[PDB]
């Protein structure tokens, strides 16, 4: 059982570059590997096979390399459709194997969250449970953390995060983020707090309310 | 003219069993390798077998020996893949995919990807809340106001903000799945500042599965 | 299944058999039925091949030997690896004191595709050899009439090791390889076909109408015989005087 | 019983098979449900007979009721115009100049 991993996971690229995406198997496998790219809405597509043969119809800026356990794909000139998803997978030992795949973006700048925390509204709080929800908006890159405080009391378990899937338009992302606590406490604790911390900024951003507003 | 095309997404309980569908058009389906592979979020693509139809030669990986089965229709130029014993790490996307010498065995073509969702949850109505801007301060520019759609099964809810008549910086964020079973989503847009004062933003939702239709008003406070 | 390992003085073959499994066809089929019925037992004794760089424990459809796929027991349909089918140079001495049969088989795709599909050279080849003999065995790629849903086939060959003699398998593709080695006798078991029931009673003599007693000097039933048998003769009567005029 | 006799022709030079037949090697196989027979061309010289090197190779396939015959060829192949019906008898053959 041939394990093996694809590198880097993350790759931010502009279009009109050359680039190139490492492969590394656990052991030999000769010749035998295949990239194959992966975009929303249609098929997976075979973009090379045996290493360094191009399949039909590729266009040539798609070109491989290597051999046993290491192999290469370069990939140039990037035109904006070329921002897709890749995978390198052996076919030399029976149980085919993939790599967990590589993300390539486009339109690569910095810009900063918009940090923004909501209350659970009166008719989240008339069922029992209150569910304070934080949201961070256009931002790149994708190393937003996120925080709680209640009444400046830190919180963790009790909540949980989620991204947007990352655009391909403007390819800056949003956050959202909730935490669970019970009516009764929600009443008497009147401080709720959000706190983030992003790679495109110097400081971290708290924003906080409280009832009333 | 060559194409792989599988069926429909799938929706089954657990303990139970699928047949998952690929019919092959443009070429020999006898001759060539289909092969299934799983895919799913974080664990990427993992190769299940493949089958020769023309012979019926079956062949697993070790992982997946007892959990799927492969069958082809040659009539029908249609393989199947019986998925036995649902559990929720069955939840995933399956492709089926042509093999051959052509491309040294490399998948040279690819099905569309029928998704099978494995879960116990009966189907369920959303509710849908408001997400309110200006929380302590007024004016900040411009604020997003946002809908909350939840406890809903299964996907998906379709949304839109004020009939459609609003899609400036509007994002939706993919549902997420709770521990209670019941999927979440968030749904938000930005807005002008002073526009809280004279104007109201209503999130229209549908969950069609049971065709449950909710309008939810927002505004600060 | 069920007559793995058995042993017989006589095998009866009725006409109601038939073949559920791939389609095969025998080169010179009756030169191996006769030897295996003559040999009396299909003793079969496991082997331990090192076919290397394939895949091993092939199937097909039409052979079900259980909820799904299945094949031959006796017989080891070798596959490709992921996409590489090396050439197999296994050897295997016979260092024992008896002949070994082994029975192995070539494999004959229905088309150029499945040929390389199966196996990844276009075509295959197949050479089983000992100090003196040798068979080589070229695959045709063909279609044969539909058979339980095939229009391949296999062609199913022998090879026996004497004592001290080795065997050498070298192959490059379509090569359905043994699994091991039947251990041939020398002794009075034949074969027979015969629609006759079998019932528990004594008699030297059998044929396929049935066993028939053995004092008279000659018969009439039928020309095949086993065991202590009448001399077989066209006459249906022959009065022997026991007396006087 | 239908009898069906046909044959695999031998060119005698490389150039004589490629220009009868597009490939450059032939196959003739001819099977039914139980027996099948496959005949690889030789292309080679053979001793010259009325004007001609090459040959034809001639076998025959016995097709039994209810089962059916194939006929799979990518070159070379001398084909059956039809059967010859097989029958059981007294019938024999001799040589003799009498
Ligand atoms: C048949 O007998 C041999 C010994 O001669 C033994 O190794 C083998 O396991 C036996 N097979 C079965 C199915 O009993």
């Amino acid at each position: 059982d041939v394990q093996m991993t694809q590198s880097p996971s993350y790759l931010a690229a502009s279009p009109g570059e050359t680039i190139t995406i490492n492969c590394r198997a656990s052991k030999s496998i000769s010749k035998f590997l295949a990239w194959y790219q992966e975009k929303p809405g249609k098929t997976n597509k075979l973009l090379i096979y045996s290493g360094s043969t191009l399949q039909s119809g590729i266009p040539s800026r798609f070109s491989g390399s290597g051999s046993g356990t290491d192999f290469t794909l370069t990939i140039s000139s990037l035109e904006p459709e070329d921002f897709a998803m890749y995978y390198c997978q052996q076919h030399n030992e029976y149980p085919y194997t993939f790599g967990a795949g590589t993300k390539l973006e486009l339109k690569r700048t910095v810009a900063a969250p918009s940090v923004f925390i909501f209350p659970p509204s009166d008719e989240q709080l008339k069922s029992g449970t209150a569910s304070v929800v934080c949201l961070l908006n256009n931002f790149y890159p994708r190393e937003a953390k996120v925080q709680w405080k209640v009444d400046n009391a830190l919180q963790s378990g009790n909540s949980q995060e989620s991204v947007t899937e990352q655009d391909s338009k403007d390819s800056t992302y949003s956050l959202s983020s909730t935490l669970t606590l019970s009516k009764a406490d929600y009443e008497k604790h009147k401080v709720y707090a959000c706190e983030v911390t992003h790679q495109g900024l110097s400081s971290p951003v708290t924003k906080s309310f409280n009832r009333g507003e | 003219q060559v194409q792989l095309q599988q069926s429909g997404a799938e929706l089954m309980q657990p303990g139970a069993s699928v047949k998952l569908s690929c019919k092959a058009t443009g070429y020999t389906f006898a001759g060539y390798w289909i092969e299934w592979v799983k895919q799913r979020p974080g664990h990427g693509l993992e190769w299940i077998g493949e089958i020769l139809p023309g012979i019926g030669s079956t062949n697993y990986n070790g992982k997946f020996k007892g959990k799927a089965t492969f069958t082809a229709d040659s009539s029908s130029n249609t393989a199947y893949m019986e998925l036995s014993s649902l559990t929720t790490e069955d939840s995933a996307i399956y492709y089926c995919a042509r093999s051959g010498a052509q491309a040294t065995f490399a998948m040279d073509y690819w099905g569309q990807g029928t998704s099978v969702t494995v879960s116990g949850a009966s189907t369920k109505g959303p509710s849908v809340f408001p997400l309110a801007p200006s929380s302590k301060s007024t004016s900040g520019g411009t604020a997003a106001l946002g809908c909350l759609v939840k406890d809903y099964f299964p996907e998906p809810v379709t949304v839109s903000w004020n009939s459609g008549a609003l899609t400036s910086g509007v994002h939706t964020f993919p549902a997420v799945l709770q521990s209670s079973g019941l999927y979440s989503l968030s749904s938000v847009v930005t807005v002008p500042s002073s526009s809280l004062g004279t104007q109201t933003y209503i999130c229209n939702v549908n969950h069609k599965p049971s065709n449950t239709k909710v309008d939810k008003r927002v505004e600060p406070k | 299944d069920v007559f793995q390992n058995e042993t017989w003085d006589l095998f009866v073959e009725r006409s109601k058999a038939f073949s559920n499994c791939y389609p095969y066809d025998v080169p010179d089929y009756a030169s191996l039925r006769s030897l295996v019925a003559s040999s009396g037992t299909l003793e079969f004794i496991t082997e331990g091949f090192t076919w290397t760089g394939v895949t091993q424990n092939g199937g097909s459809n039409a052979c079900k030997r259980g909820p799904g796929s299945g094949f031959f027991s006796r017989l080891n349909w070798l596959t490709k690896s992921g996409s590489t089918y090396p050439v197999l140079n296994v050897t295997m001495p016979n260092n024992d004191n008896f002949d070994k049969l082994y029975i192995w088989g070539i494999h004959h795709p229905s088309t150029d595709q499945e040929q390389t599909s199966l196996y990844v050279q276009a075509s295959g080849r197949v050479t089983v050899s000992t100090r003196r003999s040798q068979q080589t065995i070229i695959p045709n790629i063909g279609s044969r009439p539909w058979v339980r849903g095939l229009s391949s086939r296999i062609s199913i060959y022998w090879t026996i090791v004497k004592p001290g003699d080795v065997l050498v398998i070298n192959s490059n593709g379509n090569l359905i390889a043994p699994r091991g080695y039947f251990k041939m006798r020398t002794g009075k078991s034949s074969i027979m076909r015969s629609d006759a029931p079998i019932d528990t009673c004594i008699s030297e003599c059998i044929t396929p109408n049935g066993s028939i007693p053995n004092d008279k000097p000659f018969q009439n039933v039928n020309k095949i015989t086993y065991g202590a048998c009448p001399k077989y003769v066209k006459q249906n009567t022959l009065k022997l005087a026991t007396g006087m005029r």
